[PDB]
């Protein structure tokens, strides 16, 4: 892989890889406000 | 005593290679090694072994399987490792009880062993897809993914496709060495007596018919290998002394004979049948014959009790 | 950071990170199903 | 009727006994002087077996069975009624297989092969000698022999593996099982990979020892190779049989306690033994 | 009770191992069909016509010919329906189809008996790079005998009386199997002349400090009658064959000859 | 320490490293559900 | 692999490895807030 | 004692005494795991 | 190896084999303190 | 007895030394957990 | 192996099983003083 | 009797005579822990 | 091997083997000494 | 009797006696502890 | 494989050997006999 093209997949890695976070830290978010996952002392 | 060819006495060395196949993404993987004691019952090279998409995934899912199993076996004697080895072979993963169905049970009431038969299943899968585009890449026929076939056949009759049938996982086959022989002891109590099984007495013929026809084959190759008769590819192209030697001894002894081909298939037949026939006598059990010595006293292996 | 991919092969690391990812994936679901709060198909209350 | 390359190989010699007056083939079949006595204890014991099913109960052929003697007899001789039949047909049988094992020595001889094939079939003959001779004599009763019957074998065989309470749990018998699975894999894998390099596929060339082992160098990173392949598939069948013949001297000659209970030994062993 | 019934006595069990019972006859004829692709039709063992005892089943008895395709781009046929000459080097000791031949000659240079060999092609296996596989180590300058291994060359060739029939000059290996497949002996009489033995036939005795390669097959005198071969760095299938052949009929003639 | 990078080639050992943190991780988070007090899906008490 | 090679691989690999463990410290502090998991001498 | 390294490859070295120290430690921690006093997931009583 | 280099190398290994053994002795030493694992004559 | 190592590779003794002192002493440690008098972790009494 | 490098040996390999011994020794003294391994006519 | 290591080369026979000695120890120690009088880590009375 | 080399061999085994049974000697003497091993008439 | 020497090779004359004798010795003390009266470790009483 | 002189000396050492053995068992043999005796008497032992 030459550095011009190794470049150019780190620029599309990059966003990609952001952009799957993205929407699942959203999906975590959407899951935790219909049932959060970290029980209180007297549990759920 | 004449050389009986058992073992190699003076073995060759030359640079490792092996037939070209298409680039792919994953490069053969390793450094080809030999080892003395190999070579002198067979090939000595430790060759590289190939990798690719499919053996990737079908080693994520079945290293994932073998972890699900191992650390549920490790947690049920509490994490001990001396009461681990003293139970090792006592322990055992289970399957979930019946009022469960299909569905997903509890995980540590079968839901672990649940995840674990699913995983290891798609990895045996995609191993068969190996199997099945190794000999594709080399050119060859697909005879070795058949063949393995019908061993997944039986395993997935045993772990997934009987309990369909019966709509729970209970009498599934639990992951551990005594367990999974004990599952064997009481599936054949519960559904009287498996000897009385025509397909497992089929099983048993083409098992027995398989180590039959190895020592026979073996033998055979054997005998003639100071005529060629191990070059049997070769042979097949072009029939040499050893091929027609081995055609006249079976055809002398007991009135017929195979080809260099067809033994190959006789062989590949037999191995096949004993899971094909297993498989099915699985299948039928329970699900149509509650009770084989009964189905055998109606059909006449048995006197009425 | 973008020197990983002259130290390892693009498509190398999108198969053996895509197989991990989905592998990952479907255990969680299967997971949280085999449980009697997050099997959403089975919807068991918050008692 | 011959085979197209058979008259060359027709030669005259390599009896073991009897000389040229049985050296000759009856259509396919070479006779020798132990295809004679082959076939004389092959008619005898036969027509024993079927005077037995006269004596029976049925003709059913699944359920048609020659016992041997009660215990009670030990090692005698019993009327032919009471079990000797079951006796004269057990040696009958003997002398047949030695008979055809021998037959094939011949036959060794006559094509200038190694006998490898009569040396393997020896330890078939071993395995029915231990069963019917070399346990009962060593229990001291003909009556622990299998019964020769299609169903009442099976029956022995359930019968004999509760007596030591589970069988599977018979630490030679566990071996034997594994070569027995082992074997029909090997030959499984054998059988595909000759069939996979003879019929390549339309438009492919047939393919050579170097694809036959970079197949097996490819899905598992070995191949044992053409000549190995062979040693190893015989060697691990008459394996299983000397492991299941062992299984069987154990369980009542040496060992006769539940078998589930011998493995205590291994979680009493000191360094786990808590 | 009712769960498996077809009719009053017929059930699903019974049903599916008849369907077996069909099929596995089916696959014998198959399997039967494949047997018969070398050797068939079968021959009268007296006058060499094509003859036999057959019934209806004649008519599925041989398969159309398969072609297999070498990487030469030549073909072989399997049945080629090829056979052996009628005539041998040899008379029936009587007249009867079932009786044995006894040989007219010397059986070992006759070929007959286990003297005998196929009529392969006068071509030499070759490896999958195309040069021939079977070669002296003086041209496969890549491959060497294992250091662990008592190499061959320089030893003593000796019969089981104990006399000498020459000294390995060479080993002659499979570039495609990767294995040993003959010595080259050059012989104590007529020295100069070379004949190749096949390694099966033989083994190393290492007992005695001046180790020697024995072999049971053939006595010293039979060494000099052992099949030449046309060039001197490859050999084609018919030649292993014929070499081959040679020694094993010495467990059966070599006391005759 | 750098010179460890002379002595280790970067491909193998982070390839190595990555499966043994991966297996470590996921042996201390099924170790945890199997506990009651840190069985965060089943959500015990504290009684 | 030069010293070059090395010491540009390592200076990343260190500031990997350090973000790495700053992650799993955080982690670590959040789980011990919610539930310690040293018993005292009465358990928990 | 600087002359092991002459002795010893220090890469096969490394790899063998970090596999070590790992399988050791992992076979202590399931240990002290699978006792009454020293379970700290558990937690049991003095 | 060369003589400099078994040299060099023992004394990273003598660093590093140092700060093992004394963080693995503060560890041992903390978990002392909360449980000791020496039991007396009548037990724990 | 410094001609024992004319005898023997000094490289083979401390490996195959070090295999046998690791195996026999964790041996020796499991061993004494399998007593009641000598498991230190879980201490029963001198009664 | 030489002459003087087997002696050279010797004297570091005399070193330190005398210290492995010495280390041992202590711990068995120490474990003695704890628990004594042979048992009187009474037993323990 | 020196002569006898003109028929056994001293490298072999004390590997050989090494191993022999400890899987002799060994069984011995073993055995006497089976035994209610000598097993000394459970120490039973001499009653 | 030469006479000389035998012999030297010789003089260390001689040595070694008089060591060895002294001090296993040396060990049976005190196992008899704390629990002996032939029994009387009565047994133990 | 020396000329037993030159009949059989005197290095399997003693591995073989070594091995032969071993095993003797050893089946013979097993059965002796298979006895009361002889098993010294057990020391049942006459 | 072995000469005259080289075979009759084998055969002193192993004269030598022979008899210090079965000197050892004989002692042993008598030790045990002492402890307790192996041929029993017409009661029994
Ligand atoms: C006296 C003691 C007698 C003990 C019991 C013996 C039973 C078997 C009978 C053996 C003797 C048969 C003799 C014979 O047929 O000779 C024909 C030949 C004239 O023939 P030809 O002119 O040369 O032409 C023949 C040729 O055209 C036929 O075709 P081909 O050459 O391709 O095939 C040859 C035949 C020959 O077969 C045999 O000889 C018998 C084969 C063995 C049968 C065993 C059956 C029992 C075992 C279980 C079966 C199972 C079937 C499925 O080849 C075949 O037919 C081979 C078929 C192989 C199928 C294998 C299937 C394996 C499955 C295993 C089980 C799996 C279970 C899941 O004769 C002559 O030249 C004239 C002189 C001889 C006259 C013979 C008169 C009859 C003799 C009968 C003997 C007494 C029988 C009770
Ligand atoms: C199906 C179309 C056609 C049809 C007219 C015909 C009929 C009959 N054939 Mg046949 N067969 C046909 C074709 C064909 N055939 C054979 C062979 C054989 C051999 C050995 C194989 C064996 O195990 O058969 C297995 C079954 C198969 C292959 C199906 C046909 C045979 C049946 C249903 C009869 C089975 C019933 C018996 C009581 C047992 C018979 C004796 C023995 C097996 C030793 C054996 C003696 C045999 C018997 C008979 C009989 C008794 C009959 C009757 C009742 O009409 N047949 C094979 C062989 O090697 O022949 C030398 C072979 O190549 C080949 C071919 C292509
Ligand atoms: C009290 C016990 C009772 C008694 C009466 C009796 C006795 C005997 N029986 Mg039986 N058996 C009993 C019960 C019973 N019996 C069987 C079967 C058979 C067949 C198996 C064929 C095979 O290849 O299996 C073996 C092949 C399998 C199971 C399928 C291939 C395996 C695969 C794909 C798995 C691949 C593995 C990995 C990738 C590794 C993954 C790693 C991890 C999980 C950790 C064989 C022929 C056979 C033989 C005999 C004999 C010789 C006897 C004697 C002499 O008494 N028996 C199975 C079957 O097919 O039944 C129809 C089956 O289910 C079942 C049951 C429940
Ligand atoms: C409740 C039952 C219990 C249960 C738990 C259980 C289960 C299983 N077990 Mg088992 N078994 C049990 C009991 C039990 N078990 C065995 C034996 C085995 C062996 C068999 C193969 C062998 O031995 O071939 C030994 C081979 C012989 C005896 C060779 C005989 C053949 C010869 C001389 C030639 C005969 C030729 C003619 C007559 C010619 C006829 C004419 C013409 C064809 C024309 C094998 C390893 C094995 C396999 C399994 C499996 C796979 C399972 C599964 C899956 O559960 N078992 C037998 C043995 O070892 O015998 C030496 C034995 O006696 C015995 C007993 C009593
Ligand atoms: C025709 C019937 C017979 C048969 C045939 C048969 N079996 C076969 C085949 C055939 C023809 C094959 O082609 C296939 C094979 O490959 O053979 C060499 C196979 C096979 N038969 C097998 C077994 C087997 N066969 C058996 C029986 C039989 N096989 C019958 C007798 C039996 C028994 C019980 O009798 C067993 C146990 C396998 C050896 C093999 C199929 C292998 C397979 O599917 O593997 C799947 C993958 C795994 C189990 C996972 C392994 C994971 C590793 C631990 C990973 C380690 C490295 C990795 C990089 C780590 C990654 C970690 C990260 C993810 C964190
Ligand atoms: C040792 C490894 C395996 C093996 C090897 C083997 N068997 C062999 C050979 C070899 C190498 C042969 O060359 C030989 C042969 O010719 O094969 C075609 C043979 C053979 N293996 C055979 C069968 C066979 N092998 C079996 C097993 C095995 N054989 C092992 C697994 C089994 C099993 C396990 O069930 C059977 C049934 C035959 C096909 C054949 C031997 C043929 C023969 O001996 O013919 C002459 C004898 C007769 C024609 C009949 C004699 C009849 C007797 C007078 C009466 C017998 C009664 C019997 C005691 C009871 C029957 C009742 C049953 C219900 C129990
Ligand atoms: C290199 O690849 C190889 C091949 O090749 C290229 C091969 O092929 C094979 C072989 C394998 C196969 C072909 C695959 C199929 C095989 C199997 C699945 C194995 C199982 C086998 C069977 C089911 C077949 C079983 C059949 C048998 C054992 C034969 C039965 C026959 C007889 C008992 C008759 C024997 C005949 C004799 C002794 C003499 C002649 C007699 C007769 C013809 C009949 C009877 C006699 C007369 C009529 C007259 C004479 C009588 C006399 C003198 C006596 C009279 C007195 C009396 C009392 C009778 C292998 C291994 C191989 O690796
Ligand atoms: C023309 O010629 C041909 C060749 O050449 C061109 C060939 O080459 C071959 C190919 C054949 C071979 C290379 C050798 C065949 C030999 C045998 C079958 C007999 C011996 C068994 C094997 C070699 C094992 C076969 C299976 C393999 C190699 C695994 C295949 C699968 C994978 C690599 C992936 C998944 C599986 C893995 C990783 C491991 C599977 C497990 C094992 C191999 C067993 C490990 C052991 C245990 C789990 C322990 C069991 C025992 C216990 C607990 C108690 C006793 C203790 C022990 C330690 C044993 C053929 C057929 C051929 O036609
Ligand atoms: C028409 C008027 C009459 C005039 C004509 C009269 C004269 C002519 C008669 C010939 C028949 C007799 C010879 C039979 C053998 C002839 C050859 C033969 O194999 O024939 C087959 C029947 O074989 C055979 O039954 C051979 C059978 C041999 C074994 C017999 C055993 C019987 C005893 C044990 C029984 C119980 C067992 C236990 C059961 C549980 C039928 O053909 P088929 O195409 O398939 O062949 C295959 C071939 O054609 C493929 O190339
Ligand atoms: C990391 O270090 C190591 C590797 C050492 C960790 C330790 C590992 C160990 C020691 C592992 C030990 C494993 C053992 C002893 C395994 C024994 C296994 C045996 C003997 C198994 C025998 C037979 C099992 C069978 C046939 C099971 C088949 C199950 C199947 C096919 C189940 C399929 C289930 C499916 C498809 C589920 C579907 C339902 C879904 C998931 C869709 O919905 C609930
Ligand atoms: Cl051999
Ligand atoms: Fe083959």
């Amino acid at each position: 892989i030459t550095e011009g093209e190794a470049k150019e997949f780190h620029k599309i890695f990059t966003s990609s890889i952001l952009v799957f976070f993205g929407v699942a830290a959203f999906a975590h978010l959407l899951v935790w406000i219909w049932r959060p996952w970290v029980p209180g002392p007297n549990g759920y | 005593s004449e050389y009986q060819n058992i073992l190699t006495g003076v073995q060759v060395r030359t640079a490792p290679h092996s037939a070209p196949i298409a680039k792919g993404i994953f490069p053969r993987l390793g450094k080809p090694g030999f080892s003395y004691w190999l070579g002198k019952i067979g090939d000595a090279q430790i060759g590289p072994i190939y990798l690719g998409t499919t053996g990737v995934l079908s080693l994520v899912f079945g290293f994932f399987a073998i972890e699900i199993i191992g650390f549920n076996l490790l947690a049920s004697v509490n994490w001990s490792p001396m009461e681990f080895g003293r139970q090792f072979f006592w322990l055992g993963l289970e399957p979930p009880a019946a009022e469960y169905g299909l569905g997903f049970a509890p995980l540590a009431e079968g839901g672990w062993w649940q995840i674990a038969g699913f995983f290891l299943t798609t990895s045996i899968l995609l191993w068969w897809v190996r199997m099945y585009r190794r000999a594709r890449a080399l050119k060859m026929g697909t005879h070795t993914a058949w063949a393995f076939a019908s061993a997944i056949f039986l395993f997935l009759s045993l772990g997934f496709i009987r309990p369909l049938l019966m709509g729970n996982f209970s009498e599934s086959v639990p992951f551990g060495i005594f367990p999974h022989l004990e599952w064997t002891n009481s599936f054949s109590l519960n559904y009287g007596n498996f000897f009385y099984n025509p397909f497992h007495m089929l099983s048993i013929a083409f098992l027995y018919g398989s180590a039959l026809l190895f020592a026979m084959h073996g033998a055979t190759i054997l005998a003639v290998s100071r005529l060629g008769g191990d070059r049997e590819v070769e042979q097949i192209t072009d029939r040499g002394t050893a091929a027609e030697r081995a055609a006249l001894f079976w055809r002398w002894t007991m009135g017929f004979n195979a080809t260099m081909e067809s033994i190959h298939r006789w062989a590949w037949w037999f191995a096949v049948l004993c899971t094909f026939t297993g498989a099915i006598g699985i299948l039928l059990t329970g699900t149509v014959v509650d009770n084989w010595f009964e189905w055998g006293v109606k059909h006449g292996l048995a006197p009425a009790p | 950071m973008w020197r990983i991919w002259q130290l390892f092969d693009p498509r190398q690391a999108l198969v053996g990170l895509a197989t991990f990812l989905f592998v990952l994936a479907l255990l969680i679901h299967f997971i949280l199903l085999s449980t009697e709060r997050f099997n959403w198909l089975e919807g068991a209350s918050t008692k | 009727a011959l085979l197209s390359f058979e008259r060359k190989y027709r030669v005259r010699g390599g009896t073991l006994i009897g000389g040229d007056l049985f050296d000759f083939w009856v259509g396919p079949f070479y006779v020798g002087f132990f295809g004679v006595t082959t076939l004389l204890f092959t008619v005898l014991g036969t027509a024993l077996i079927v005077w037995g099913a006269a004596l029976g109960p049925s003709w059913t052929f699944w359920q048609i069975s020659i016992n041997p003697p009660d215990v009670s007899y030990g090692l005698a001789m019993a009327p032919m009624a009471k079990g000797g039949l079951w006796q004269i047909i057990t040696f009958s049988a003997i002398g047949a297989f030695v008979s055809w094992a021998l037959r094939e020595v011949e036959i060794c001889r006559k094509l200038g092969i190694g006998y490898h094939i009569p040396f393997a079939f020896g330890f078939a003959i071993l395995a029915y000698v231990s069963l019917v001779v070399i346990r009962p004599v060593m229990m001291g009763a003909w009556g622990y022999g299998f019964p020769y019957g299609f169903m009442t074998h099976l029956d022995w065989v359930s019968n004999t593996g509760y007596q030591y309470a589970n069988f599977h749990y018979n630490p030679a018998h566990m071996l034997g099982i594994t070569l027995f699975f082992t074997t029909c894999l090997a030959l499984a894998l054998h059988g595909s990979l000759i069939l996979s390099a003879a019929n390549p596929g339309k438009g492919e060339v047939v393919k050579g020892p170097e694809h036959e082992n970079t197949y097996f160098q490819d899905t598992i990173g070995y191949s044992v190779g053409t000549l190995g392949i062979h040693r190893v598939g015989l060697i691990l069948a008459l394996s299983a049989v000397v492991w299941s013949i062992i299984c069987m001297i154990l369980s009542g000659p040496i060992y006769t306690g539940s078998w589930p209970d011998w493995w205590l030994w291994w979680q009493k062993l000191p360094f786990w033994n808590h | 009770m009712n769960k498996g019934d077809i009719t009053g006595y017929m059930d699903v069990a019974q049903v599916v191992l008849y369907a077996f019972w069909i099929f596995f006859a089916g696959l014998i004829i198959y399997l039967r069909r494949e047997d018969r692709r070398e050797g068939y039709p079968l021959e009268d063992a007296i006058s060499g016509k094509i003859n036999s005892l057959q019934g209806l089943g004649s008519v599925f008895s041989i398969a159309r010919p398969k072609i297999f395709k070498l990487k030469t781009g030549a073909t072989y046929a399997a049945p080629n329906f090829k056979r052996d000459a009628v005539a041998i080097k040899a008379t029936r000791t009587a007249p009867t189809a079932g009786a044995p031949f006894e040989p007219t000659g010397n059986p070992m240079t006759d070929a007959v008996g286990p003297a005998a060999y196929a009529l392969r092609d006068e071509l030499p296996d070759l490896t999958l790079g195309g040069q021939p596989a079977i070669v002296p180590l003086r041209v496969a300058p890549t491959f060497s005998v294992a250091a662990e291994d008592t190499d061959p060359r320089g030893l003593p060739v000796v019969d089981r009386k104990g006399a000498v029939a020459g000294k390995v000059t060479d080993l002659w290996i499979d570039r495609a199997s990767i294995a040993i497949r003959y010595l080259e002996v050059e012989l104590a009489a007529t020295p100069g002349r070379k004949v190749l033995l096949p390694f099966a036939a033989t083994r190393i005795n290492a007992k005695t400090k001046s180790k020697t390669v024995t072999v049971q097959s053939i006595l010293a005198r039979h060494f000099a009658n052992v099949p030449t071969i046309a060039k001197t760095d490859s050999i084609t299938r018919r030649e292993e064959d014929k070499v081959m052949a040679y020694y094993s009929s010495g467990y059966l003639y070599s006391d005759r000859v």
